[PDB]
This record gives C-alpha cells, structure tokens and sequence, in this order.
C-alpha cells in the first residue's frame, strides 16, 4: 500500500503535536490540488495550535496563490483574528494588511477607500506594531504607504502631514530595531514641511526618542541569543525549524523569561491597560517559540488571570497549554486545579486521566519501539505511576475513600507496568489518613506479587513496617526476601535495617542471632562499622560523627559515700514534700 | 555539676540500704544531730529540690538520719500520703 | 570543682586535683612522681604508682617506669618480687620487649653467675628463653633483646666437657629460632651465623647453613613487606620516670589516627598468617601485636574493640571479651562505643545492673568533658554543643535500652531527668521519645505531649519545629499540625527553616485539606516570602513519597 495519505493521517494520530507530520501531509494534498483535503488537515491542525501565528500565517499563504476572494478568507480571519483568540503576532497582521491592500484599492475606492487601509495598518499599531520591538518591516511599508500618499487638495495634504507626523511622535518612543534609521528620515522629513516651525517637533521628541533607544538597547542583551524563526510558508516548513513533541531549547526559554520579567518593571511607563497590553503580548509570543514548555503557559495563564476578573480566563489558557503538552503533568494539576476551584469535578478526573492516556500511549510507542532503552522506559513508568498517585490522591479527597481505593485497583490490574511508588502511596493513605492498618498492610503485600524481587521496593518497605512497628510482618517479609534480593547492597541493606529492628525491640539474642547470619554472608562487613550502625538515633550514625570520626561543701561528703542514684531512683520514697516539711519542722 | 557520684554497692552481697545504714552508722550521734542542721539550715534556702532529685539516695540517708534519732513516725506516713 | 580549688605552693594537692579531673591524663601522674620522689618520699611514690597502674594495667612503659626506678637504690627482692608478679600474672599478658629486659636486667642481677653456678647461670638462660617463647620470635624490632642474650651465651667459657658442648647445642637453636622471624636484623645476624658455623664444624656448616637457607630468605620477606605497612608507625612512649615528657604521652582522649590505620594494618597482615604458624601459636603473635596495637593508641576506642570483640571471637570464657572492654573503657571513661560493648557482654551474661551502671558511668563522664568545656571557654559554642549532643545521643540509646530491659517506667523516669535537664541536651531527646511513645508503645496522646513539652526550652528552635512538624504531618495530627504552625511563624528566626514551615503545611493542606485552604495560607507564604517562585512552590505541593517528581520528570531544569 502506498497510500501516504491513509499513512501520514495514522502517524498523525499517534503524534499530534508533531507539526511538520501535518505540514507532511499539506505538502501533498496541495500537489494534487486537493482542495477538499488541505482544508480539513490544516483545520485539524488548527483546533489544537490555534495560538501558532505561523500556521496561520501558512494558511494564508496557500490563498495568496491563485485573484482573491473574501469567501475564502474571510471566515479564516474572523477564527484566528477574533476575540477569544487574541493572535496578536506581526508576521500575520502583515498577511492581513495584504489583503486590506488588494481587496481596498486606493484608486477605484476614493477617500473612504484608501482611509480604510489606514484602519488597517493603525489597528495593528495599537495591538501589536507598537509593542514589538524588531517591527522595522511594518513601520516601513505603513510610513511608505503615508508616503506615497499624493494629496489631491488642501485638506488631504493638510491630513497627510497629520498622519505622517502621528505615525512618527509614535514609533519613536518604542524600542525599535529602526528607532535610529527612522529618526534620520523624521528629522529630515520634518523640514520639508518646516523649514521654521519643525526643528521644534525634533526638540520634544528626543527625550523619549533616546529613552526609546537605551531601553532598547537594554532589550537588546535581554534578547541575546532570542531565535525568533518559525516557518511562515508552508513551504519553508523543513523538519527541522518546526520543534519537535514536547521538545524545547532550555536555554531559549530561559532568554524569553528574562525578556517577560523586564517587560514586568514597566520601564515604558505605559498605562496599566497598556502595560498588562504589552505583557499580553509577549506572552503569546513566548507561548508560541517555546510552545511546548510547560513553564511558559503555567506563566502565562497565571497572569492572564492574576490580573483580570473571568475566573474562566486561567483555565482557558491552560487548556490550550495542555493541548500542546497532552503528557504534561503540570498542566494536568495546573487544570485540574482551576477545575476543582470552579467546582467543575467531573472535568477533574477526565483533565487528569486525559494526562495519564498520552503517558500510557507514550509508553506502549516507547515499549514496543525499542524496549531496548531502560533508561527511558522505566522514566516513563514512574511519571505514569508518578501521576497516578497524584491523581489517587485527589479522588482520596475530594470523592471519598471508595474511588481512592478503585484508582489503586485500576492500576494493580495494570500489572509490572507502573513502579513500586503506587503501593507505597495508597499504603500510606490507607495507613495514616484513614488508619486502616490492616489493608495498609495488604496494599504492600500485594504489591509483592510483581515486586518481591525488587531490592529497591522491600527496603521502603520494610522501613514503613519497622517505623509503624509491625513486629512478626516485618520479620516475615525479611526471611521471605534474603533469597529474593539481587544486588548485594540492597540485601546488605535489608540485613541492617532488620538486625537495628532487633536491637530495638527485640534483645541481644535475636540481634546476635542475624548478626551471625548476616556476617556469614557478609564475610567483608566491617564490625566496629557495622556496630556503629545498629546503634543510630533518628537515622544519624551520632556513633561516627562524634566520636569515631575517621569513618553545701559538707552534706557533699555524704554524697561521696552513699550508693549510685540508680539503686533508689527506682521509686523516690518522698517528693517535693521533703521542702515543704523540713524547713519548719 | 560536679557533686559526688555515689559509690557501687555489690549487690551481690548486701543492699543499698544495709549499706546507707552502714555509713550513718559510724558517725557518732553528734555528728549525726550536727548534719541534719546543716539539712535543716538548706532546705530554708528551695535550691534544696535540686540535689534531692539527682540523688534520691540523700534523701533516705536523710529519712533514715531522721526517724532514726527520734522525729517521727506518724508523720512520716505523711510525705508519700 | 576539683580543679577550682584553693591551693598554696601545695603542688602536691594541686597535681592531685587535677588528676582527679583528668584521670587519664597519665603524664599528670609522672609530674607527682617526679616530685613525690625529689623529696624522697617512698610511701606516696607507691600509693600513686599504683593508683596509676590500677588504671592502666597493661601499660608497658608505666611498669617499666617503676622498675627503672627501684634500680636507683643494691636491689631487694622484697619491693622487686610483688611487683613483677603482679604486671606478669596470667590475668595480665603484658607482653613488651623493653619490660622483659626490665626483668631479665633482675633475674641477671639477683642470680650471679659466678656465685651460683651450673643451676645458677641455667636459670638467667630460663628467664631469656621465656622472652624468646612468650615475646621475642613476634617482635619484629626486637634487634635489642637477641643481641643481649647471644651476647649472654658468647661469654659462656666452657668450665668443662658437657659445658662446652650444650654451648653450641643453644647458641644454634638461638641462631636457627631467630632466623625465621622476620626481624630488623636478619641481615647482620647471618653474617654472623654463616661465620660462626665455621668455628665449629667443616664438614657440617654448609650442611646446617643451608636448612636454614631456605626460611631465612622467607624471613627478609616477609619481614620486607612488614618494614612497609610499618611505615610511619611510631613507637616511643617514655620508658623512665625521667624521659616522661609531655609531649611523648597521650593527653586526655588524644590518638593519632593515621597511627592507629597504621596499626590495624600490621594487624590485618599478621591475620593473612604468612609464617603459617600453628594455630595456638598464631593466636599467639596476633595477641602480642594487639597488646603493643593498644598500648600505643590506648584511648582509641576502635583498638579496644576490634582486640576485646578478638579474644573472644576464638575461646569460649564468656568473661574475656568483658574483661577486656573493661580496661578499655578505663582509658576513655566517655567512649560511647564502650558504653555500648559493655552494656551488651552484661546483658549477654545475665549481669542486667552492670549494664545501667555502665552506661550511666559514660554518661557521667560526659557531663563532665561537658561543664569543663563550658565553664572553661563558653565562647566556643561549636564545640560546646557537639557535646550536648553525645550527651543527648547517648541519653537517647539509654533510655532506648532501659525501655526494652525494664520498660516503659524507667524509659519514662528516663526522660524526666532528661526534661530537667533542661536546655543542657539538645533537641533529639524529646524526638527518640516521642517516637517510644508513638510507635512502639503507641501512645498517641502522651507522644504529642513529648513534643509539645520541648517547647519550653525549643520553641525558637528552627531545626526542632521543622523535626516536630515533620511527625504531625506524617501521622497527620489534623489539629496539632495546624496549631505549632501558627504558634511558629513569628518565632523562627531562620528566614529559611520559616519558609519551610510554611512550605510544608501548604502541602499538608493540598493533601488533608481543600483549595481554598491553600490558596489562603499560600497567601500569607508569598506575603511574607515575596522572592519565592510560584512555579517551584507548585511543583513541591506536589511531592510524593518525599520526592519531586515534577521537577525530576518534568521541570528537570531545576
């Protein structure tokens, strides 16, 4: 079968976030002007990324290849530029001035015509041009546009130099990778209007247009190595400028938090509308470059919020988050957090178990695709059972002991397939939460049916049982795992936390005893080491660190012969009485 | 702080308190009636408690000291009452 | 006081104090008897000497120190006899080269050659011979001793027949005894046997010369790699009265380690058997190693245990071992790790008071290294609590052992004089027992009351509330929990063990109780703690099992 497109779509079920798979796919349904297909897949595509300005972007350049048509277009524009999808990024606000552009002849309209591209281009000043520092490309082609402007009467050229100048008083006061270049053509602009009357213009804009520059200049290190460069063009979408699941530059991340942080001072001064409109807007930016970094949305959406009222604002970004890191465990809890708080449950445990599916389907696509990587596959095991005790427990406590209990069945089916850590969890809980010592105790047994050959696991819990004081349980799971246990040092350590249990509560006898079998098969133990070990205090070796380092003048004569304070402490006959008595009588 | 430790009675052998005895014992009914002052004068000056407590082992050389050389007995009955 | 005592130009009285406080403190006893003596006054150079030895009655060098003394004043078998009797019994194997000459310097002496005679001159070789069977043959550096003795037969003219013939007969089991163990002469003292060899026989030396050949090279060998454990193993203790300086004695508890390491070495080597002796005979040369092993780091309780935990690990006497740790423990009066070793051979035989005397006496003697170290240099609070807590520590094994061979009654009265005390203990005390009475005895009630009650003196403690909090969160104390909360934040000074207080409830909140629970109390968290960082603070509430798996799975680059 070689139907790439049946193959690709599989592929693209298996791996979502994977965005150059759908790219794969638009790089195919195009060459067969299958104009039916393409629109479905980039729709697809567009549910779960509906904040990545380039897909959108990549969407418009597949229109702009064909004249126009506002049937088309216009209802694409309407999703990505509404309200509830604030996609303020200048690399498509740019794509949407094209079409204001043709769709909007200057000639052909007239006044009202050509006075519409303006709203254009002046939206896109006021939500993302002004903000944006690196927005030389726009300011150009929107000054060029004031530029080629040819007045036709006395009010138009009057107007003209009412725009022009507006446009500059206002990009001169924002960080501008031009706001140099830009001030040799204003200054210059200024006294071909006023040779008398416009060197004053230059004389009120210098304060903030230098400010402008420093800042950023500040910007400017802040934004050192800021890679900025996905692709717009569904045709430079190589493997290899689209990232990759789940992945993210560390580092890059990091470069853009710093940026966000100084974006936090207000250095601008700006409004508080303004200032919160700025922030916005290099959050979304963020968002996008390190898109599946956790962090930046759990940021984001823990401001978006912090600020503002719409107690439905924290989870609708998060959803969003969680929609580009289905596996992510932070925005699971982050979600099913703002959940809990407007007491939606339900939609409580399905965030949670959305988290655990993509985990377990991670695993079975790890598993049986090269299960020759432990090192990666037990990871996956414990961030599985690592959310499944974080979610036991969220059931144990907003639901009832019941479901806590049916989440741990859950996984007991699931066999070998998590770790140790859930009989561990659901142990405690039954233990100290609920104080059902006797199930408690069942949980860890039971877990012995896929782990009692597990050093690591018969430790932990024999800790518990010798802690809790489980007397004959911890002696026979002891003499049930000395033959079971493996690695030698888990089972040096099995002997040690028993033969302490024995010095504890049991007596010389059944210490000697263990100790006899321990050195037998344990010839190379150290026995002063060892010694110093059976006798620790809240788990310190107090026996090495201090001291085996390396590893009435007359009655007080009376005192002097009378015996030790130790052969009539054992019930001091009399008391404090023996004040209040012999001093008066 | 630094006061006497005691002594380490055989057990084996004897009793503490066939040893208290043992020790008052030889001390002539002067000295005897001299100490119990200097127990009488201490104890009007509460820091007292404090020595009775690290050596419960004083207090009966001092129950014995009492009783013995004439003090009470239907009183006594009265410190642990 | 002791120390702090009123005292004229009583050097007598004022060494004496001192020595009272600082037992130990060997040279203190040589500084009384080098004065005790400058007014020769016999009856209290005894009464000391003694006192010392009662002590330390294996230390070589001390019994030497006496001997080389009363060789000062003709000699008298009167003061001589019960003295060599009483350091060469069989209950103490002092087993030492330069004492053995301190004896043979006597049986030398006080049986002249001449005088005497056959049985006269027979019974100084007796005397030399026990040093070869008991000492010599295991003494590696006992280069002296031979010299002294084969000097002692050369000088043997031969009065007559059977003389001059039972001369050789000794003077090569001599030469052949020494010529195996690996000793610093084995070189020298060939040359010497080769020649001799040819002052007797012809047709025989190169016969008898070479049965020898053999273990003599074995010998240089092993005797090699000895000379390299031997290393920088040092042994110079005084010898006479007059060489006590106080720099070549070991003060109070002092040891140097990397000498003791040196030791043991020695010892492990001498455990590999290289001679490949017999069996009796082996034992034999690892005891005489231990007994120099211990006199030279005698307050290094790990000697003492690895040789006491020896003695036994082979015979039966169920008294060796406690003997031995016995004498132990009187050179470090404080060793915990005697305290313990003890307070086990007495629980093994039944002895159950041995046992609290025992511990009690190392306890003592800590109180005291303690108020000296206070009232002798407060300034130094480093210390000063490093000592609070072995105290502390070895209050805690106490009250632990007393809980299980009495109960809880004594474990309990335990704690009171604890609790009085007062702040002279640290902390763990009123943790090890809270736990006695949680779980083991499982007493929740008086548990929490353990805790609660080291408040008093530990209620600014940041370290101590943490601890305490650690348990209600755990055992989920639901009120209590909350309750030294609250009553803490504005006592910790410690900005970090506060946040940590808060950070903790936090998580018990998410977990006991509800969101809104949180959110409140995380409020205050970040009122207070403004600098903190919501995203991490997120990822500890939740931490399971103790462990961050947010961050270690996911937010790894933390």
């Amino acid at each position: 079968e070689s139907d790439v497109i049946g193959k690709l779509n599989d592929m693209i079920e298996e791996q979502p976030t994977d965005i150059f798979l759908y790219v794969k796919l638009l790089k195919h349904h195009v060459s067969l002007k299958q104009w039916k297909q393409v629109y479905e897949t980039f729709d697809k595509l567009h549910d779960r990324f509906p904040l990545m300005a380039n897909i959108w972007c990549m969407r418009l350049s597949l229109e702009f290849d064909k004249e126009l048509d506002a049937a088309v277009i216009e209802p694409v524009l309407a999703r990505c530029l509404s309200k509830e999808l604030g996609n303020n990024d200048l690399s498509l606000w740019l794509s949407y001035i094209t079409y204001v552009r043709k769709k909007n002849d200057i000639i052909t309209g007239g006044e009202e015509a050509r006075n519409i591209v303006i709203q254009a281009f002046q939206v896109v000043v006021d939500k993302c041009a002004i903000f944006e520092p690196k927005s030389i490309q726009f300011w150009n082609e929107y000054l060029h546009f004031l530029e080629h402007w040819k007045p036709v009467n006395k009010f138009e050229e009057q107007q003209r130099v009412q725009y022009i100048r507006k446009l500059y008083k206002t990009l001169l006061c924002q960080p501008m990778d031009c706001l140099e270049s830009m001030w040799q053509r204003y200054t210059q602009w200024e006294q071909d209007v006023n040779q008398l009357t416009a060197r004053r213009h230059i004389g009120e804009l210098s304060a903030q247009y230098m400010n402008a520059r420093s800042l950023y200049q500040d910007w400017l290190n802040i934004t050192k190595g800021l890679k900025r460069n996905l692709p717009i063009t569904l045709n430079q979408a190589t493997e290899s400028n689209l990232p990759k699941p789940n992945e993210y530059d560390v580092q890059q991340l990091l470069i853009w938090l710093e940026w966000i942080r100084w974006e936090s001072d207000n250095k601008l001064e700006l409004s508080d509308d303004l200032h919160k409109a700025r922030m916005t807007y290099v959050y979304m930016q963020a968002a996008q470059h390190v898109c599946f970094a956790p962090e930046i949305w759990f940021n984001m959406a823990n401001y978006q919020g912090e600020k503002n009222t719409d107690s439905t604002v924290i989870t609708k970004y998060l959803k969003l988050g969680q929609q580009c890191i289905p596996n992510s465990a932070v925005l699971a809890f982050s979600l099913s957090e703002q959940y809990e708080l407007n007491t939606k449950i339900p939609e409580i445990e399905t965030t949670i178990l959305s988290c655990i599916d993509r985990i377990h389907l991670d695993l079975a696509a790890l598993m049986e695709d090269d299960p020759t990587n432990e090192s990666a596959i037990n990871q996956l095991k414990s961030k599985l059972t690592y959310v499944y005790c974080v979610y036991m427990n969220t059931m144990k406590r907003i639901q009832g002991l019941a479901a806590s209990r049916k989440i741990f069945g859950k996984c007991r089916r699931l066999k070998k397939l998590v770790t140790p850590d859930i009989y561990l969890e659901n142990a405690y809980i039954e233990y100290h939460i609920s104080k059902d010592t006797k199930t408690a105790c069942k949980v860890l047994e039971l877990g012995l049916k896929y782990f009692a050959t597990d050093g690591e696991y018969i430790n932990k819990y024999l800790d518990f049982l010798i802690y809790v004081n489980e007397e004959s349980q911890v002696k026979s799971l002891f003499e049930s795992s000395i033959d079971k246990i493996s690695d030698s040092h888990l089972l040096k350590m099995i002997f040690q936390k028993v033969i302490f249990f024995e010095s504890k509560v049991g007596s010389l006898n059944s210490v000697r005893t263990l100790e006899k079998r321990f050195f037998e098969k344990f010839p190379e133990v150290n026995k002063l080491e060892e010694f110093t070990n059976k006798y620790k205090v809240l788990d310190v070796n107090y026996l090495q660190r201090l001291e085996l380092d390396y590893m009435p003048p007359e009655i007080v004569e009376l005192l002097k012969v009378l015996p030790k304070r130790q052969y009539f402490k054992v019930t001091i006959f009399e008391a404090h009485a023996f004040s209040e008595f012999l001093s008066d009588k | 702080p630094w006061l006497p430790v005691g002594v380490d009675v055989n057990i084996n052998m004897t009793t503490p308190a066939m040893c208290i005895s043992s020790e008052l014992g030889k001390l002539q009914k002067d000295q005897q009636m001299a100490l119990l002052k200097v127990i009488q004068h201490f104890c009007k000056d509460e820091t007292f408690v404090a020595l009775l407590e690290e050596a419960p082992q004083l207090s009966y050389a001092i129950a014995e000291l009492l009783l013995s050389n004439g003090v009470c007995s239907v009183d006594q009955l009265t410190q642990l009452a």
